[PDB]
């Protein structure tokens, strides 16, 4: 209990800017008028983009 | 008010009054339906399967 230790801490906050760090993920294009699951920066859902 | 009150006296009308009011009353109310699974668990499955 008594040796020494190393730490390292990382703090994130949320999405409220236009996002500058993530991992890797291929980008596909738009689709619209059209019933389709999505991933805008993380958020997921389902619905029709116009 | 303060009415006469008398053991040998009476009061007779010798004209009248043809009267029209008004009475509302409710009678039936909105007919509404809900469906579980589109408002607690929205576009997910994992919540409908839990
Ligand atoms: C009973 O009441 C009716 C209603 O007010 C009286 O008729 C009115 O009489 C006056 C006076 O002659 C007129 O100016 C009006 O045009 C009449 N009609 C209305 C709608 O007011 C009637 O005269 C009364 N009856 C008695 C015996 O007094
Ligand atoms: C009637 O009323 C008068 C006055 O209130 C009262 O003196 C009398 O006793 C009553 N009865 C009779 C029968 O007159």
């Amino acid at each position: 209990g008594h040796q020494p230790y190393r730490v390292v801490v990382l703090s994130f906050e949320l999405l409220h800017a236009p996002a500058t760090v993530c991992g890797p993920k291929k980008s596909t294009n738009l689709v619209k008028n059209k019933c389709v699951n999505f991933n805008f920066n993380g958020l997921t859902g389902t619905g029709v983009l116009t | 008010n303060s009415v006469a009150y008398s053991n040998n006296s009476i009061a007779i009308p010798t004209n009248f009054t043809i009267s029209v009011t008004t009475e509302i009353l409710p009678v039936s109310m909105t007919k509404t339906s809900v469906d579980c699974t589109m408002y607690i668990c929205g576009d997910s499955t994992e919540c409908s399967n839990l």
